[PDB]
């Protein structure tokens, strides 16, 4: 028994590829074949199946309306047509076949269900595609509550020298987003004097000189130093 | 008429049916085959929409004919003689006829003829062929333990059933899981156990690769399962089920039905259709050219589709077998014979111990 | 001076179109600046997602090219977003924004929740812990749990780096042909558990449940299990 994957390779966002899986070894009249994919780093995603006997199709979610799951009983062959793909399609693509049987009896449900056999893989990579890649931005202290008084400081450490290009951003509680600071240092229009940032390099700090009850917020940093632009994490601000 | 049956049906076969129907009286007729077809029909029977004929396997109709949504049949005495008697019980609710029988499944006994050229005739062979065999790193039988459709037909043989049938109605009170007959079937499968004959854990799985490897003589399994059994090159036979204490394995049987939408106005070009083009040797085999049905109801046509042993065996079977209940308790009879068979197979409990338990 | 508002649907269906509109009031988009769209997902992240500009150009997040479009209306002063092909992860508040240096003008953000219909079709694996640390002779235990009733149509995978998953477990408790009889599995309503009896220094991968009882078949998140 055995299952070859082909048809992978560099596509560019929004384009198409269409994947081959050729089977043998098993009865491919009476089989069902899934097409399961791994993003790097992360774990298996069901995508789409194809029951031979029955000719009926399933596709996930995820990518219901773009992929298109096929098969030729003489050529043993299971087919995905992708289309519209972006960077959330960039996986390895396996093909595997559906072991079960089908219930004589309501509900007519699968039984001994597993993917005994899987394919060796075949790996799709959506370009990026011309853009830079995520800076990142971590943040600290996240969610330290002080008191009604105290002077605070949130730091900034970008992955990357990002020369001075960094801002901060207050988000109240009601969702609603304000500008502070930009360019390291510089307030913006109408934003108490008691907000003040300093850094260079890599690493950048937002200090409040004296938290006031409608300072209780949610802060943000943002680098703009190279496209995508990019946030941390952000800051909550609790009062003890 | 727009007709509903499922993909792994002929239904190209069908639809060349209704061109000869739209040939003869001018009437389109449309054969759709829709994913989750079984579920979607009562959802757009309720509106007043759906299909004019659905096909499906018997036991689902009841729900549907429970619902209102199924019209009552109205054949000739005449016409009900052209089919096998039997498949009339399976399209029965609350006495009623709520559709026409097209064909006709159910479990026979497989076997590997280099293996075993003449394989037995009754249950009570086994042990001693399987002794024989375990000498030639082989094996009798195997064949699916986990579910209870699989091992029915031998706790069915001498004198189990599911619900007492009379009439054309099923009594939900008149139980048979622990009759003497039932533990006299239970008894001897758990002895086959016991005696390492057969293994508790043997499921379908593990039984079919074992026949289509030619590991073991013997399987049980149904029609649906023969082609894989082509791939493999075993050269296979499949013939009545052994008899158990003189009496015939009994085997639920599945009935392909075709059933009238009750909110349909083509209710008369329904039957037309039905009686006149679909129900004749010329209708059936051209569906069973394009995906075969198996053993079919139709008397005439049937005696020529059993010239191939195999559905002879299957209708042989199923003659002998128990028509499936077509009722909403029998969904409590499944999960609790599961649960016997398990119990009393495992040694956890005695077969006395689980089928009275079974039965409650 | 300037403002931004959102509107549009609060609710997409998965694989649909999400269509955002910000009217601008007090300055013309054409005057100059870079209009922006940018969401925050329900853990909080913010994430800039493109923009339009004075004069028309685009620039899109990478993450999102190929599903994702932002255009502009001049006679209406408003700018759009859309995006195609949606799924629950796009759940988000959707917020457009002015920019030149930083975002300095921001709409008040408009709630757009992606979900199914979509009843028992619908099924998600929850599986614990994501990471195990565990020594040769520990017994392994990894939980998955289903979103609603699964019967016992669940099964368990074991995959090692740049390798394809193996199957070990089918039917919630079966033990598939050829795999040591120290791996076993179980069911308790919708807990299903995975058990390695003594773990051995082949045992050291990830493993995965898996429901095939709605028709949408979904994995679990996986569970790594790591060596000192």
């Amino acid at each position: 028994v055995q299952l070859v994957e082909s048809g992978g390779g560099l596509v560019q966002p929004g384009g198409s590829l269409r994947l081959s899986c050729a089977a043998s070894g098993f009865n491919f009249s009476s089989s069902s074949i899934h097409w399961v994919r791994q993003a790097p780093g992360k774990g298996l995603e069901w995508v789409a199946s194809i029951s031979s006997s029955s000719g009926s199709t399933s596709y996930a979610d995820s990518v219901k309306g773009r992929f298109t799951i096929s098969a030729d009983t003489s050529k043993n062959t299971a087919y995905l047509q992708m289309n519209s793909l972006t960077a959330e399609d960039t996986a390895v693509y396996y093909c595997a076949r559906g072991y079960y049987y089908t219930g004589l009896w309501y509900p007519y449900a699968m039984y001994e269900f597993g993917m005994d056999y899987w394919g060796q893989g075949t790996l799709v990579t959506v370009s990026s595609g011309g853009g830079g890649s995520d800076i990142q931005l971590t943040q600290s202290t996240s969610s330290l509550p002080a008191s009604l008084g105290d002077r605070v400081t949130i730091s900034c450490r970008a992955g990357q020298d990002i020369s001075n290009h960094l801002n901060w951003y207050q988000q109240k509680p009601d969702g609603t987003v304000k500008l502070l600071i930009y360019y390291t240092s510089r307030l913006h229009s109408g934003v108490p004097s008691r907000f003040s940032g300093s850094g260079s390099g890599t690493d950048y700090s937002l200090t409040i000189s004296n938290l006031e009850q409608e300072d209780i917020a949610t802060y943000f940093c943002q680098q703009g130093n190279t496209l995508p632009w990019t946030f941390g994490g952000g800051s909550k601000l609790e009062i003890k | 008429l727009v007709i509903w049956i499922n993909g792994d049906k002929g239904y190209n076969g069908l639809a060349e049916v209704g061109k000869k129907f739209e040939k003869d009286t001018g009437i389109k007729v449309t054969v759709e085959h829709p994913d989750k077809l079984e579920e979607k029909f009562p959802q757009v029977a309720a509106t007043g929409d759906g299909p004019d004929i659905i096909f499906w396997a018997h036991d689902r109709f009841g729900g549907y004919a429970q619902s209102g949504l199924l019209a009552e049949i109205t054949p000739d005495k005449a016409f009900q003689d052209k089919l096998y008697p039997f498949t009339w019980d399976a399209v029965r609710y609350n006495g009623k006829l709520i559709a026409y029988p097209i064909a006709v499944e159910a479990l026979s006994l497989i076997y590997n003829k280099d293996l075993l050229p003449n394989p037995p005739k009754t249950w009570e062979e086994i042990p001693a062929l399987d002794k024989e065999l375990k000498a030639k790193g082989k094996s009798a039988l195997m064949f699916n333990l986990q579910e209870p459709y699989f091992t029915w037909p031998l706790i069915a043989a001498d004198g189990g059933y599911a619900f007492k049938y009379e009439n054309g109605k099923y009594d939900i009170k008149d139980v048979g899981v622990d009759n003497a007959g039932a533990k006299a079937g239970l008894t001897f499968l758990v002895d086959l156990i016991k005696n390492k004959h057969m293994n508790a854990d043997t499921d379908y799985s593990i039984a079919e690769a074992a026949f289509n490897k030619g590991e073991t003589a013997m399987t049980i399994n149904g029609p649906w399962a023969w082609s894989n059994i082509d791939t493999s090159k075993v050269n296979y036979g499949v013939t009545v089920l052994p008899t158990f204490k003189g009496q015939p394995s009994k085997p639920f049987v599945g009935v392909l039905s075709a059933g009238i939408n009750a909110a349909s106005p083509n209710k008369e070009l329904a039957k037309e259709f039905l009686e006149n083009y679909l129900l004749t040797d010329e209708g059936l085999e051209a569906v069973n050219k394009d995906k075969p049905l198996g053993a079919v109801a139709l008397k005439s046509y049937e005696e020529e589709l059993a010239k191939d042993p195999r559905i002879a065996a299957t209708m042989e079977n199923a003659q002998k077998g128990e028509i499936m209940p077509n009722i909403p308790q029998m969904s409590a009879f499944w999960y609790a014979v599961r649960t016997a068979v398990i119990n009393a197979a495992s040694g956890r409990q005695t077969v006395d111990e689980a089928l009275k338990d079974a039965q409650t | 001076q300037v403002q931004l508002k959102e509107s549009g649907p609060g609710l997409v269906r998965p694989s649909q179109s999400l269509s955002l509109t910000c009217s601008v009031t007090g300055y013309s988009i054409t005057s100059g600046y870079y209009w922006n769209w940018i969401r925050q997902f329900p853990g909080n992240k913010l994430e800039w997602m493109g923009y339009i500009s004075y004069d028309g150009s685009n620039n899109y997040n990478p993450s999102l090219k190929g599903r994702i479009s932002i255009t502009r209306d001049t006679s209406k002063n408003q700018f759009f977003l859309k995006l195609n092909s949606v799924t629950t992860d796009d759940t988000a508040t959707y917020y457009c924004a002015r920019a030149y240096i930083g975002f300095a003008y921001w709409g008040q953000g408009t709630l757009v929740t992606v979900s199914s219909g979509g009843g028992g079709s619908d099924i998600q694996m929850t599986q614990s812990p994501s990471s195990l640390s565990a020594s040769v002779g520990d017994r392994v235990t990894i939980t998955c749990r289903a979103s609603q009733s699964v019967s016992s149509a669940v099964a368990w995978y074991q995959q090692k780096p740049g390798k394809a998953p193996k199957l070990l477990i089918y039917s919630a408790s079966s033990l598939y042909s050829g795999v040591p009889s120290r791996f076993s599995g179980s069911r308790s309503g919708t807990d299903f558990t995975l058990t390695i009896s003594s773990l051995q220094p082949e045992d050291f991968a990830t493993y995965y449940c898996q429901q095939s009882s709605s028709s949408l078949i979904t994995f679990g998140q996986g569970t790594k299990v790591e060596i000192k």
